[PDB]
């Protein structure tokens, strides 16, 4: 009841009631139907004073839903920088795999997010992980066709 | 509101490498999970 | 306008019954007006 | 987007390499006909 209000809170960008029900206790790992838990939809929807208060009340940051995928990921996908650097600050798997052994790289790669693929690479990404079907971050950036990721990739 | 949905993304390399048809997954995905108006029978002399 | 006296009856399949058994009770209704030569003649089916 | 269009696998060779569609053409946002130019006092128009 009280970690589903906070899901919906987390969501609707709610700063000023996520913190209330801290106060209360609300389950920080709270997971949905999908299973993302309030990380999930901070890092999804863009709300980074929401990651940051989430991870000081003890968020798992390595949460992973009923598909593998991350906070990180999520961030890393729609083009979160600063959600990115935080989570990473908290200590987020960079070289984390989905079921389809997509990594939080290889959907910055897909999307072109330059500044994020920087960021995750400083932080330990491994450039030469593959998916399910052995494409790197470097083979995304020939198909799709990203000449200033692709040098940086090397 | 919007809500989850399961996005499925097809690779067409791998398909087209293990010889599958892209028309194939997508009816076999599309009549199992959605449904497939195939044609029309005769229920008690009516057309349905 | 057809002709005066005259009239235009249609017998109706309401209950999924079928052809035949339609044919059936057409056979029946019609044997029946046959029955009353002196109010109803030349009672036939329009049909094939 | 005219990204997403250049990158359509059209085949895959033997040695492994793929022939994207933007191999064997140019892809560009274009008029679906050419015929049709306008021009307002000499300056590059259109209209209704």
């Amino acid at each position: 009841d009280l970690g589903k209000k906070l899901l919906e809170a987390a969501r609707a960008g709610r700063d000023d009631e996520v913190r209330i029900l801290m106060a209360n206790g609300a389950d920080v790992n709270a997971a949905d139907v999908v299973g993302w838990t309030p990380l999930h939809l901070a890092a999804y929807w863009g709300h980074l004073e929401i990651v940051e208060v989430l991870l000081k009340n003890g968020a798992d940051v390595n949460a992973y839903d009923t598909l593998g995928s991350t906070p990180l990921h999520l961030a890393a996908h729609f083009g979160h920088l600063e959600i990115v650097e935080v989570l990473l600050k908290n200590g987020a798997d960079v070289n984390a795999k989905d079921d389809n052994g997509i990594t939080p790289l290889h959907l910055a790669a897909n999307r072109g997010h330059l500044e994020i693929v920087e960021v995750l690479l400083k932080y330990g990404a491994d450039v030469n992980a593959q998916d399910k079907f052995g494409k790197t971050a470097f083979d995304i950036s020939i198909n799709n066709g990203n000449e200033d990721l692709a040098e940086i990739l090397q | 509101e919007d809500t989850p949905q399961f996005k499925i993304d097809i690779d067409q390399e791998k398909a087209q490498a293990l010889g599958v048809s892209i028309n194939d997954i997508n009816t076999t995905l599309g009549a199992a999970w959605g449904g497939s108006y195939v044609n029309d029978f005769i229920d008690r002399g009516r057309v349905k | 306008l057809g002709t005066a006296t005259g009239f235009d009856f249609e017998l109706i399949d309401q209950a999924g019954l079928g052809h035949e058994k339609l044919t059936q009770a057409r056979n029946q209704l019609l044997a029946e007006a046959a029955k009353h030569p002196d109010m109803l003649t030349s009672v036939r089916p329009n049909g094939l | 987007s005219t990204e997403e269009f250049g990158k359509i696998l059209l085949k895959v060779n033997q040695d492994g390499s793929r022939v994207l569609l933007r191999d064997v053409a140019k892809i560009e946002l274009g008029g679906e006909n050419y015929d049709i130019i306008a021009e307002f006092n000499g300056q590059p128009a259109s209209g209704l």
